[PDB]
RNA sequence: UUUUUUUUUUUUUUUUUUUUUUUUUUUUUUUUUU
């Protein structure tokens, strides 16, 4: 399973810390705030993306992750609801949990997991529920793994990311907001992929709602 | 009454009207009233409103603030209400009996306690130091000496507006004092000593640190004993 | 390089008269542009150049605008920093005399030239001034820039002369080695030079409307 | 804004409360705060906690090749870089601030430049291949007194961290995996630890300069409350053999030198306390993991 | 928009587009505006003149609005953020804005969104009025002649 | 394997343990190029310093309405040692360091509330290095500005100290700071108050009050020396103009 | 900085028959200068020039042992103007200039470098511009001209011949030889109308029309010409016999130039 | 008098009123600059030996316009701070409020132009107010510009003087000076063309001689750091006749031999 | 004993890493108390 912790900074709008296996993410956000003349939007708000490795320096690794971080994120925020203002999001990886010279999409999948619960920490508006899982698909047995371990991934064919959108208490499908595949598959690998990947999303965001409605009900009266 | 997070259906029927609170959205393309933030929902001609956590002010009209002037223009005051924030503005004019022979004398590092006047979506704010609806003028203007005390903005609204709130009747058994809240997350108070300021600064923020209201009184007589 | 993949570190790189045509406007998001491709027995050249521009500026009012030149390598890098910005400088000395830089205050007008091939079929870099003039006079004219004449050159021995005025004016001198006593002769080959360049280019702006 | 605005009201009383020897968060001048250390799953792996402040650390290393100059050592390197996570009056890429290159040089001052490290063990064949180890730091939330997080950090990092066996077969090496051959640790000479004093004027800049009376305040490991309100600021790092490897007063408020001493002395008895916390700390993880590896035979 | 002017950006000069290359695209994904991006921190100010996407920016004052009555003019009675209006050159100003105007028929409003351009397109109905068509609400604008 | 300290009390160049090097100076050299210059020599170091200013901000981003920016800019050629220097020092982090440290030093000590709205420039220059370069940065930086007439509260004095064995060594050069620990202090006026303690290598902690004594007494002088080639130029300044 | 009318006076005064300069100098006549040397004691030579309007220049001389197989220039020239970027246009296009007059044969004698048939000397040229107010290029040329002819260099004392047997080379340790070679001058001219100008002042820079670069060597007119813009807003073209004008000026006035710098 | 020095003790009578250039702790008086003590009844200030030009209400300045701003401009006179002159304290050909003059200032002044004006008042910082309300004072044409220190001009009454060989020389308080040929407004002192960037069309070799001439005396008497008024103008000028070649009067053996002859004619 | 109120100016941040280098060498058997 997954563990997950809400409000653990101090001198931040909102905080989370998101666990699965052994990728270990801890992320921020702070907004809205007054922005830069050149990051300002006329009638929306403006976003500032950062993502960190747990080794060495940032290169251009991270900044894929960084854009694709961003184009999950847009179409979950009520942008219109702040004129010419900013949100800065931050996300430090702690802990890869894979061979870091070779895949990355466990890291992508924990930043989404831990960015939306900071994002709900934090009181910003959201359109709707969001949740995130890795796939892959073994060798010579053709078996599709949901939550891949690292012994796992090294003997791979091909690896997936899936993010889903929920709505109307987390039972109904909104719509994909991304798909990531890498590797050599066929049309009926995909259409059982994503067969499975809708359950197993719906499963996780269940467990998402329980996590938040315990964390935030003891804040209010 | 019930806990309600963002994209789930509305209970409401949509054949009353029911005027909206903070939390609620109205699509402007399909014409859809849906929730978008976290927490209780609050149904009360009727109002409809979530009461979600937040630390984070945004201005709304008729609402009670503590600023900072960081600078002074030819015809108005620089104010800030809270770091990193947008700033607001403060008229010359909006001082009592004010005229333009009788200029305020506020400086840049004062404290002012003022009401949140204009609030339109394309302007910047603006404040006043004197209640216009009603004409009172009661507390609004500088506060002197004293100390600041940050706090999220639910414990700011429980202080202010309810009166079951039981931590202005412990610190009054303990000392006698001055204070004023302001609902963008600011408190100040001030003692005649400064050994009981430092007593209730520190009573404050341990109270704010927790949830729990029946704990105030041992809290704050374990401060007050601490400083002898 | 944190924002290019270079490779590993330990790695080593492997050691082991001119027919000249013209044509402008087919770079779609610039102002003007022009390719140049010049043969010879035992030399061939392609450039190309683009202009972007009158562009807003920073900093405070200029009463007239200001040209920025720009010299990049191409497939080959055949040259250093060092020369590129000193050819870009004396090519930025001569456009600052046929420009009229009165009719842009407060604007910047940014000019790219691409060397995008050059080899020998059977003192290298004087040999490529004249093509990137006319490159340049070309991509202005496509831009909509007004300019008072039109700028040719030639190149003799080491020497390259620019001229205006039906090479009666001189815009531009340049020398490096050769004979110290040969100064009339390299005027003359470089006006006869500048001429027909001037014909072709005159022409290729008449026809291509 | 990317300012943090103090009012004259919150100077004044945090001032008048230093001068009736209080401080808002009840500890008094001399008093350090507690020191939390939790180690990870993987060497090297390490988090820091001092009251509010947290920070994070890790290491890790890999093959490369040696210097022309110096043919017979490995490579260190220590990186630092800060991001709005701390606080929103940081920016993202700024190396070149003076905050942040005074704080860079002192970690190196204190760290890699007194050789606490043993570099020379970083060489695996003179002249062709070592070993080139990184320590990363990364700065979750700010109260204040980075330095001396930072330094505590990398030192119990260094002395976590284990580094795989490996050995040489004719031209090329072998890299053995963790699961075969026990990999083995660093060679550590000395553990610094870093302290930082703060300066406080009661009076004005003409009675500082000319008077005859020092009544100028020193109190140690501020807050982030006090320390945008300081005149000054002193770092100095010694070991338990009595050395004080580096002090660092660059400018600021002017000081008496019996008052400096004074604080040089101060700092060697939180030292050794913090020495003997962080010896005892990795004996009790070492015991741990013995015993769940026994436990799992 | 303020209380005394409202600052606007050029898109174009007599019909042609200005920049010809708006950058978009040169951010990645998601919505950014022109200097939002990575490269806006690595330009070279000392070899170029502006960078990708850059444009000019002018100035319109409240007493330019119209031409009668300059002193009650309110100026979120008359324009919006996001808005499309046509205006008319006055000076070449300072090295940052030009000053423009647009006390003539001919001059002001064109393309306007409703909800602060959250919603749908509304179109002109009368030379101080625009009409949602979706659902029948009304605001207020200063409205450039059609046809 | 030098003999540092001979038994009879002398070091390599022939002075003794409490002795200064030879201190030169010059006031109002380059008239034409700033407000306030000097040039500095101790030893075998030459520095070149002059202010510009206070004079109207070049961007009207760094404009204060309540007091002045004090800038500090250092140059070292490349021509300044023995050998040759590869590249440039002009981005070293040790460069930024050394200017952070003077800005920060002379804050406390320039009046900079009596000039609002402007900006007070300072550029050096090192020509030749032979240790102990800190300290002449300092005293360089203290003549040139009072060369401007800029308000201040006194003089600060440079000064380097090594500690050899148990024998502190005054006033150090190349030689003697490539075998020992040095320390480096700067002083007010003639109190005992320091604006300046760099220690950078390692000295025992019961060794470090009689350096800091040592150095006291050396930067009085230092001071003595700098006052008394002030009112010398001054007088003939005076005398006939 | 100049006005309008400023401009047109002076343009008025300098493009007239007979010439007017602002401070009634002759066309061909040169202003005072001030040149120390020797005062760099680390270095091999050294020298320091000020001009009137308070212009600077100091230049440092420092020399290396090489294998004159594997390096192929033995003269380098590295150049810092207060105030400028390390990599903006003029400074490099002085670099660029200042390195192809020093080159291998352009009249400096490079055999005079020579130690043993497979070392020899680098020489490598510091400037540093503290202070000026107009393109620099022929106040450093004459800095350089007076720092080399002043320059001393070790002493070879072992061996010339090491085709076959090669033994490191040793120099004398209190000897040491004057160097000998033969440097060149660089001249600025101006065009102001149909007239000539050497030695231009800051503010007739600002009103000519072209600008001219010519280099000098042991009595002949030397391969480095350039045509500079003085400035930005005047810049004309001109006719072909000026050239030839500003090439017998140049003939005809630089050996005085020499006999004032020697010494 | 005496000549103290930052950090000295200049009395300890607490009798004393402190002025400029001092401070205190109780009754110590101390110097902040060095320079000469100075004692005004009860004041007591130190005057520092070196420093920018101050200016003072009523002066007479010559400035270069360095800014175009919001109904004003900006002015550079070598003074700390650049100088304010707003728009209404200037004359306008045509008038203020015609039924455009505040979005047009550039076809009037811009930057780069020299012009005369006097001091009107400080602000509180000591940066100076202009204003240009008189026929005497505008835009500067018809001459040469030249600089000298501000504490070598002497202090007058009148600053604008008529030079042998039909030459006028504008001497400003801060040190800026102007050479020109001599108008008709000059000769009378013993509409629309006001802001006119042309040069009168008929100025002959002779006057440009004679203003090369005493740009060059000017600055030899600069070098000997000798006051600058009329007579002692006029009296080099005409002790360099001796010299056929005006280009020979800028070396420093001439320089000083005038100034060297200046003096000791004063003298005697 | 009428009559006498004087108070000046300003708007939204300069662009590319950590390496930052001088005075000269050796030789064949455990453990404790001596």
């Amino acid at each position: 399973s997954v563990q997950a912790e809400i409000g653990i900074l101090d001198h931040v709008d909102g905080s989370s810390e998101f666990v699965s296996q052994d990728t270990k993410v801890i992320c921020s956000v702070t907004g809205p705030i007054e922005p830069k003349a050149r990051q300002e939007l006329p009638t929306q708000l403006a976003l500032e993306i950062i993502v960190r490795p747990a080794k060495g320096v940032a290169t251009t690794r991270e900044k894929v992750l960084e854009d694709k971080l961003r184009a999950v994120l847009t179409p979950l925020i009520t942008r219109h609801c702040y004129p010419r203002q900013l949100c800065q999001i931050t996300c430090q990886i702690l802990e890869s949990g894979e061979d870091e010279a070779e895949f990355s999409l466990r890291e992508l999948s924990c930043c989404i997991n831990a960015a939306f619960l900071a994002l709900v920490d934090a009181g910003i508006a959201l359109n709707s529920m969001c949740a995130s899982i890795p796939i892959a698909i073994i060798k010579d047995t053709s078996d599709i793994i949901v939550d891949p371990t690292a012994e796992q991934l090294k003997i791979s064919l091909s690896v997936h990311t899936l993010a889903l959108e929920f709505v109307n208490g987390g039972k109904v499908v909104k719509n994909v907001l991304l798909l990531d595949s890498n590797g050599d598959f066929n049309e009926d690998q995909l259409f059982s992929l994503l067969e499975l990947g809708e359950q197993k999303c719906q499963e996780l965001v269940t467990n998402i709602r329980r996590i938040i409605q315990d964390n935030i009900s003891p804040r209010l009266v | 009454s019930t806990f309600i997070f963002p994209g789930d259906s509305f209970p409401v029927d949509p054949t009353t009207p029911v005027k909206l609170g903070p939390g609620i959205y109205c699509d402007p393309n399909t014409q859809e009233i849906r929730p978008v933030n976290t927490g209780v929902l609050h149904v009360s001609v009727q109002t409809a409103y979530i009461d979600y956590s937040s630390k984070r002010y945004i201005p709304s009209v008729n609402d009670f603030v503590i600023g900072v002037i960081i600078g002074t223009f030819s015809d108005s005051y620089k104010v800030s209400l809270q770091n990193f924030s947008s700033s607001v503005s403060l008229s010359y004019m909006a001082f009592p009996n004010a005229s333009k022979k009788n200029r305020p004398t506020l400086q840049v590092g004062d404290l002012v306690y003022a009401r949140v006047c204009t609030a339109e979506k394309e302007l910047e704010a603006e404040i006043e130091c004197f209640d216009s609806t009603t004409g009172r003028d009661a507390g609004f203007g500088i506060l002197e000496d004293g100390m600041i005390i940050d706090v999220n903005l639910n414990f700011a609204r429980q202080l202010l507006f309810n009166n079951d709130f039981p931590l202005l009747k412990v610190l009054a058994a303990h000392t006698k004092f001055e204070v004023a809240i302001g609902l963008n997350g600011k408190i100040w108070v001030k003692c005649e000593e400064l050994s009981n300021t430092l007593a209730c600064y520190r009573t404050i923020m341990e109270c704010c640190q927790k949830n729990d209201t029946a704990a105030f009184k041992d809290i704050a007589k374990r401060q007050f004993k601490e400083i002898l | 390089d944190r924002r290019r993949l270079l490779g590993p570190a330990a790695a080593k790189p492997m050691a082991f008269e001119q027919e000249l045509s013209l044509h402008t406007g087919f770079i779609e998001n610039c102002n003007g542009s022009a390719l140049v491709e010049a043969r010879s027995l035992g030399h061939q050249t392609s450039l190309i150049t683009a202009v972007y521009g009158p562009r807003s500026i920073r900093g405070s009012f200029t009463s007239q605008g200001t040209i920025s030149i720009q010299l990049k390598n191409g497939l080959l890098e055949k040259y250093n920093t060092n020369e590129l910005k000193e050819v870009s400088s004396f090519l930025m000395g001569i456009f600052n005399s046929v420009v009229n830089l009165s009719r842009y205050p407060k604007s910047g007008i940014d000019i790219f030239v691409y060397l995008t091939y050059d080899k020998d079929l059977t003192s290298q870099i004087s040999s490529l001034i004249p093509h990137c003039i006319t490159s340049i006079t070309l991509a202005l004219a496509d831009a909509g820039i007004e300019l008072v004449d039109m700028a040719g050159a030639g190149e003799a021995n080491g020497t390259v002369v620019s001229f205006i005025k039906n090479g009666e004016e001189i815009v531009g001198f340049w020398k490096d080695d050769g004979d110290d006593e040969d100064l009339l002769e390299c005027l003359d080959r470089c006006k006869e030079q500048y001429n027909r360049y001037r014909d072709l280019m005159i022409s290729c702006l008449m026809n291509q409307e | 804004a990317k300012d943090i605005e103090i009012s004259a009201s919150e100077s004044k009383f945090i001032l008048e409360a230093l001068r009736q020897n209080y401080r808002l968060d009840g500890r008094s001048f001399d008093q350090f705060r507690d020191v939390e250390i939790t180690f990870g799953k993987e060497f090297g792996d390490v988090s820091v906690k001092m009251g509010n402040t947290k920070v994070h650390c890790r290491i890790s290393c890999q093959i490369a090749q040696p210097y022309e100059d110096r043919p017979f050592e490995g490579l260190f390197v220590i990186s630092t870089e800060i991001s709005p996570m701390a606080g929103s009056q940081f920016e993202n890429g700024n190396i070149t601030g003076e905050d942040e290159v005074l704080c860079s040089r002192i970690i190196e001052k204190s760290v890699r430049r007194s050789g606490a490290l043993d570099v020379e063990g970083l060489c695996i064949v003179a002249g062709s291949k070592c070993w080139a180890v990184r320590a990363d730091v990364h700065f979750l939330d700010c109260d204040g007194g980075f330095i001396d997080a930072s330094c505590i950090a990398v030192m119990a990092g260094l002395m976590h961290f284990k580094k795989p066996d490996i050995t040489v077969h004719g031209e090329q090496i072998i890299v053995h995996p963790v699961n075969e051959r026990e990999p083995v640790p660093l060679g550590i000479l000395h553990i610094p630890i870093c302290v930082t004093f703060s300066f406080f004027n009661p009076q004005d800049t003409e009675e500082n300069i000319k008077g005859e009376t020092n009544s100028e305040i020193s109190i140690i490991d501020a807050t982030l409350k006090e320390e945008l309100l300081r005149d000054g600021v002193l770092t100095v790092t010694l070991n338990k053999n009595r050395e004080v490897v580096q002090v660092s007063k660059a400018g600021g408020l002017p000081m008496d030198a019996l008052t400096l001493m004074k604080c040089c002395h101060e700092a060697y008895s939180i030292i050794e306390k913090i020495t003997d916390q962080i010896l005892q700390l990795l004996k009790e993880d070492s015991e741990k993991r013995n015993k769940y590896a026994a436990m799992l035979t | 928009l303020s209380l005394q002017r409202a600052n606007v950006e050029i898109l174009a000069v007599e019909d042609k587009p200005s920049p010809i290359d708006s950058g978009i695209g040169s951010n990645g994904s998601g919505i950014v505006a022109a200097g939002g991006g990575s490269g806006a921190a690595t330009f070279s100010v000392s070899q170029a003149s502006s960078d990708l996407g850059e444009t000019f920016r002018g100035i319109i004052r409240s007493q330019d609005v119209r031409s009668t009555d300059r002193d009650r003019v309110k100026v979120i009675e008359c324009f919006k953020p996001g808005d499309i209006v046509r205006a008319q050159v006055l000076s070449l100003g300072d090295g940052t804005n030009y000053y423009l105007t647009t006390a003539r028929n001919d001059l002001g409003v064109v393309f306007a969104r409703a909800a602060n351009g959250a919603g749908g397109l509304m179109y002109a109905t009368d030379w101080q009025m625009m009409t949602s068509p979706v659902t029948g609400a009304t605001e207020k604008r200063k409205c450039a002649k059609p046809f | 394997r030098l003999e540092i300290y001979s038994p009879e009390g002398l070091r390599l160049d022939g002075r003794r343990w409490n002795e200064l090097r030879r201190f030169e100076s010059s006031i109002n050299t380059h008239p034409h190029a700033a407000d306030g210059s000097s040039y500095m020599e101790q030893g075998n170091n030459k520095i070149i310093t002059l202010v510009k200013g206070p004079k109207e901000p070049r961007l009207k981003s760094q404009m204060d309405t309540s007091k002045a920016l004090l800038n500090v800019s250092v140059n070292i050629t490349k021509f300044s040692k023995f050998e040759r220097s590869k590249s440039s020092h002009k981005n070293e982090r040790r460069v930024l360091e050394i200017q952070t440290s003077l800005v920060r030093m002379f804050e406390k000590n320039v009046m900079l509330n009596i000039y609002p709205r402007t900006v007070i420039d300072i550029e050096i220059h090192v020509l030749e290095q032979d240790g102990g370069i800190m300290g002449s940065l300092i005293n360089g930086i203290t003549l040139a500005l009072i060369d401007a007439g800029i308000s201040m509260f006194d003089y600060i004095s440079g000064i380097s100290v090594g500690l050899y064995d148990t024998t502190p060594l005054l006033d150090t050069n190349s030689l003697e700071e490539n075998a020992m620990s040095t320390v480096t202090l700067g002083v007010v006026g003639k109190s005992e108050k320091l604006s300046l303690l760099l220690v950078e290598d390692k000295i025992p902690l019961d060794r470090l009050e009689n350096v800091l004594a040592i150095g006291i007494a050396g930067a009085h002088r230092v001071r003595d020396l700098m006052d008394e080639e002030l009112r010398k130029h001054a007088q003939k300044r005076v005398s006939n103009a | 900085s100049l006005s309008v009318a400023e401009k047109s006076y002076l343009y008025d005064s300098l493009a007239s028959t007979p010439s007017i300069r602002p401070d009634g100098r002759l066309p061909h006549q040169f202003r005072p200068i001030e040149i120390f040397t020797d005062f760099l004691p680390s270095s091999n030579g050294s020298s320091r020039i000020i001009a009137s309007d308070g212009s600077e220049c100091i230049v440092s001389i420092k020399s290396k042992v090489v294998d004159h197989h594997v390096e192929n220039e033995l003269l380098q020239v590295d150049v810092d103007i207060a105030g400028q970027r390390d990599d903006a246009l003029v400074v490099e296009t002085i670099t660029s200039l200042l390195n192809k007059v020093l080159k291998s044969g352009s009249g400096v004698d490079s055999s005079k470098l020579q130690l043993t048939k497979k070392y020899s000397f680098k020489i490598f040229v510091d400037v540093l511009v503290i202070s000026s107010h107009s393109h620099p290029i022929s106040l450093i040329s004459f800095a350089i001209y007076s720092a080399l002819n002043s320059t001393y260099l070790p002493k070879l004392i072992s061996a010339f011949d090491d085709l076959e047997v090669e033994e490191l080379p040793t120099f004398h340790d209190y000897d040491m030889v004057k160097l000998d070679i033969n440097p060149p001058l660089v001249f600025i001219l101006a065009v102001v109308g149909n007239n000539m100008l050497l030695d231009p002042a800051a503010n007739e820079s600002e009103v000519a029309n072209n600008g001219l670069i010519i280099s000098w060597s042991n009595g002949k007119i030397t391969s480095p010409i350039r045509s500079v813009a003085l400035n930005d807003s005047n810049v004309k073209s001109f006719k072909p016999h000026l050239l030839k004008q500003g090439l017998a000026m140049v003939e005809k006035y630089a050996p005085d130039v020499v006999r004032s710098l020697e010494n | 008098s005496q000549i103290v020095t930052p950090g000295e003790l200049v009395t300890d009578d607490p009798i004393w009123m402190r002025g400029h250039g001092t401070y205190f702790l109780d009754n110590m008086t101390y110097s902040s600059v060095a320079g000469t003590v100075s004692r005004v009844n009860r004041l007591l200030s130190v005057i520092p030996l070196k420093g920018r030009y101050a200016p003072e209400t009523g002066d007479h300045v010559v400035g270069r316009i360095a800014e175009v701003g919001n109904k004003r401009w900006k002015v550079d006179i070598g003074g700390k701070q650049h100088a304010v002159l707003m728009l209404g304290s200037v004359n306008l050909p045509g008038g203020i409020l015609r039924r455009s003059d505040e979005l047009q200032m550039r076809s009037f002044l811009k930057e780069g132009d020299l012009l005369n004006a006097e001091v009107q008042s400080l602000f509180q910082d000591g940066s100076a107010s202009l204003h240009t309300r008189s026929l005497k004072y505008g835009k500067l044409r018809n001459g040469m510009f030249c600089q000298v220190p501000s504490s070598l001009i002497v202090r007058a009454k009148n600053h604008t003087h008529n030079l042998p060989g039909n030459i006028t020389v504008v001497l400003g308080v801060n040190g800026y000076i102007w050479l020109r040929k001599t108008s008709q407004m000059d000769l009378a002192r013993d509409s629309w063309q006001i802001y006119s960037d042309e040069n009168d069309p008929s100025i002959s070799n002779n006057i440009r001689q004679a203003i090369c001439r005493y740009a060059n005396v000017i600055k030899a008497l600069a070098f000997c750091e000798i006051g600058i008024t009329q007579q002692r103008i006029v009296s080099a000028y005409e002790a360099s006749m001796v010299y056929s070649n005006v280009g020979e009067l800028i070396e420093k053996n001439v320089m000083e031999s005038i100034g060297s002859d200046i003096l000791t004619a004063e003298k005697m």
